């Protein structure tokens, strides 16, 4: 959840960001925060799928897996969320800077 | 078909001979009372060393023909006005003279092509002339029907429009490569000198030979065997028994490198740093990429699967790539990375790249890398700059499937996640893998041991120092290992290591 | 569709006519034009995609058009299929940059009556509506079908047991679970196949599928 918030603030950042060296900076520091959130998407799966797999004799053990489960739903919400939030930003951008009279030719 | 040395083309043999000879066989009398004439070309057409000159040279001999008259495409052009296609012209004489001075019980002649898809593209210079010269001497005013020509080529889909229209070039046949059948076969036609005069041991095993040599092109196994005799004879120099054995044959196999299969010596170079695990995730990575690929090698719907590996910069990404290529077993392995590529001009490179992705489609079964993408493109941020086309070139790529049953798995690897976002590219892609680098210290120690960069106490003391001075420790495993090296070749540990690894993060 | 392929085999004035098949990306276009074609039996029919047009210059991209456009007229009855404009050329955001030539041609050859009272139907499909109004070139266009994706649960049922995936109790675990998973609901049917096939092999039960399905939408 952290890196997550984390990810939106560069987001928001990215789009104002007007130096190009600092975008740089921000790009990479945006790579680095995505890599680190497949990493524990990845893990958290395979301990979840285990931890499920090892309360089925127990209702208290599935109780622990479900919330485990349904946290980790919300997680994926929030991400799924921003990713899309951000894409219908890049687009708007993306419109403002070619919709007018450009730079003499090349 | 098979009593002659052509082993594995069982279909193709049927089809030519139902279609070309039935006329020609039956005395004329049965045929004219049929009142039809005969097939005047054939196209035959496939990847190169596959014994197409073979096939066609036996052709002739079956039929008694005239022996055969050869040339290949480019010489025919030359730079004077009317001289380039006056030599198109000239191979037909021969043919004119005897029909007219017999009859109809003139002898066959043959003429070969090569290469026609050199010359002779679609019209609309001195290319349609020469074109527009064969069009109008291979079926003109004057009945000429003695004659037989044969065509081969590798790319059929050049040829101009009308060559291919019932008159001209009426039967189109395709050779791919041998099977396991096939490959038997060859071992067997090839080594009757050797069978009947007795001079190969009775101990080699033809059959597991066969089994053990996969998409041999039907050619270089003459290498192979040539080879190992060679290789025979040359350990004896005595003429007690000159016996070849199954020592020469591997020795023979282990050297040959075919076209069609693993590139391992790229491969190899790639990883040439080692792989040691220092922390949990190299475990999990390679364990994804094996699910993978018994993903592409069990199914039946999934014949293609693109799948990307990102992280910072220096991380190490494309070895693990390396890694997981070189531990699967698949014939067919190839490489593109900017190395090869310098140098040339822009058209070559999207060629290159056009006939590297076009071979793979004829092999059963394939894993293709690509080293880095913002390198190829030719990315510069100050602009930014790029080549268009081949990013275009790649766009597409990424979506073919193979034509046929054929499979492939295709790997790629950079270190500009977001720009590739921005550029509006990443919905070719399926699956992505993170390879994050170090932050910890127990890693670094774990690192030092598989170095073995020096005695415990020094070992300890720099942990010690890095733990008490770095909290939020984060460098790849690039300048990690580069300044390993370079403490050791030095002198005095803490005086260069801890200060370097301070600087570097 | 089938309209519109009567109403050009008999009609004395109609000519020419010039479809529109737009829609969101992964919503699976190419499929239904195919099919519109398939099933009017118009003896002249021939397909241009990028698929093709793999590797070439320029100029020849331009002489292979055109050439294909000459055959077109040679027939009394024809059907052309175009696919991704918007492709064909080569649009990319970030400048933007796009080839100028090709796109003039299609504006004039899309507008071209054959002669001697021949006839032509045209389709092409286009997933970036957006720019291809900012272009300018939509006045060639006579109608627009649009598609839209699928956006219920019980469609995706139906996907299912078309596919003749489900187990009975498996479709009523999966759907009571993304009933409440998702308020929400909107995928292209090209990756929805995708996901059950790769869901069908490991892990069959309805985990994976459901996590997968949310990792979609
Ligand atoms: N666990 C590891 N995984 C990958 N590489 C490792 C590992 N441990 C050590 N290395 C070293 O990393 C190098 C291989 O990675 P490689 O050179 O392909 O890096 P890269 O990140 O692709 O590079 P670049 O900075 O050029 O993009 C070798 O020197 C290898 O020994
Ligand atoms: N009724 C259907 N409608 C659409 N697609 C279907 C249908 N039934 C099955 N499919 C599958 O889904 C695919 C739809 O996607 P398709 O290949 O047409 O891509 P597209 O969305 O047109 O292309 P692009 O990726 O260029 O946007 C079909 O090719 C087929 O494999
Ligand atoms: N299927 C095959 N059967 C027999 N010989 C083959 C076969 N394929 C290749 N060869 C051998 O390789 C050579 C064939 O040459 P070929 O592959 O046609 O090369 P090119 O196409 O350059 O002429 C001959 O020595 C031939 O005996």
């Amino acid at each position: 959840d952290h890196t997550i918030n984390q990810v939106d603030s560069l987001h928001k950042r990215l789009l104002t960001e007007v130096n190009e060296e600092q975008a740089s900076h921000l790009r990479h520091s945006l790579d680095n925060f995505v890599a680190q959130a497949t990493d524990l998407q990845f893990k958290l799966k395979n301990e979840i799928k285990s931890a499920q797999r090892d309360g089925i004799h127990d209702t208290n053990k599935q109780a622990q897996a479900e919330n485990s489960r349904q946290r980790f739903l919300k997680l994926i919400q929030d991400y799924r969320i921003v990713d899309s939030n951000y894409k219908e930003e890049n687009k708007e951008q993306a419109k403002r800077q070619y919709m007018i009279i450009q730079p003499e030719a090349t | 078909f098979e009593d002659l040395g052509v082993g594995g083309l069982d279909k193709e043999f049927t089809k030519i001979f139902r279609r070309a000879f039935a006329s020609r066989i039956f005395p004329p009398s049965v045929i004219e009372k049929l009142g039809i004439s005969h097939v005047k070309g054939l196209l035959l057409y496939g990847p190169p060393g596959t014994g197409k000159t073979l096939i066609a040279r036996k052709i002739g001999t079956m039929l008694n023909a005239k022996e055969p008259k050869i040339v290949n495409g480019p010489e025919i052009l030359s730079k004077y006005v009317g001289s380039s296609e006056e030599n198109i012209r000239n191979l037909f004489k021969d043919a004119e003279a005897e029909y007219r001075a017999k009859g109809e019980e003139s002898s066959l002649h043959i003429i070969i092509f090569d290469e026609l898809d050199s010359v002779f593209k679609q019209r609309g210079g001195v290319g349609d002339n020469v074109v527009n010269q064969l069009l109008a001497k291979m079926d003109g005013v004057d009945q000429l029907n003695n004659i037989l020509v044969i065509g081969m080529t590798n790319r059929k889909d050049l040829i101009d429009s009308a060559l291919l229209r019932p008159g001209r070039f009426e039967v189109q046949v395709e050779i791919h490569l041998p099977d396991e059948k096939g490959r038997l076969q060859i071992f067997d036609i090839q080594t009757k000198k050797m069978r009947e005069n007795n001079m190969m041991s009775d101990d080699v095993n033809l059959a597991e030979l066969a089994a053990l040599t996969k998409n041999f092109s039907g050619a270089e196994i003459e290498g192979l065997v040539k080879s190992a005799s060679s290789f025979a004879i040359n350990k004896t120099v005595d003429i007690a028994k000159l016996k070849v054995t199954r020592e020469d044959f591997l020795n023979a196999l282990n050297d040959v490198t075919p076209a069609f299969g693993i590139s391992e010596e790229d491969l190899k170079t790639c990883v040439e740093g080692g792989m040691m695990l220092y922390s949990e995730r190299v475990n999990s990575i390679l364990k994804n990429g094996a699910r993978y690929v018994r993903q592409v090698r069990e199914s039946d719907k999934s014949r293609l699967v693109s799948l990307l590996i990102h992280g910072p910069a220096g991380s190490g990404k494309t070895a693990l790539a390396a890694e997981i290529a070189l531990k699967s077993g698949f014939p067919f392995i190839r490489l593109i990375s900017p190395n090869e590529l310098s140098g040339m001009s822009e058209s070559a490179k999207i060629a290159y790249i056009d006939n590297t992705f076009r071979d793979a489609y004829k092999s059963p079964l394939n894993i293709l890398v690509i080293d880095s993408l913002e390198t190829l493109v030719d990315w510069v941020p100050i602009g930014p700059r790029f080549s268009n086309n081949i990013l275009q070139m790649l766009k597409v790529a990424l979506k073919r499937k193979p034509p046929q049953d054929r499979r492939l798995l295709i790997m790629t690897t950079t270190s500009a996640y977001s720009v590739l976002q921005q550029m509006d590219i990443l919905s070719c892609f399926d699956n992505e893998i993170a390879v994050p680098n170090m932050t910890n210290l127990d890693e670094l120690n774990n690192v030092m041991i598989e170095s073995n960069f020096l005695d415990d106490a020094g070992r300890v003391k720099v942990i010690n120092e890095l733990s008490r001075s770095c909290p939020n420790f984060n460098v790849g495993i690039k300048k990690t290992l580069t300044n390993i090296e370079t403490a050791r070749h030095d002198e005095d540990p803490v005086n260069e290591l801890v200060e370097l690894m301070t600087q570097s993060a």
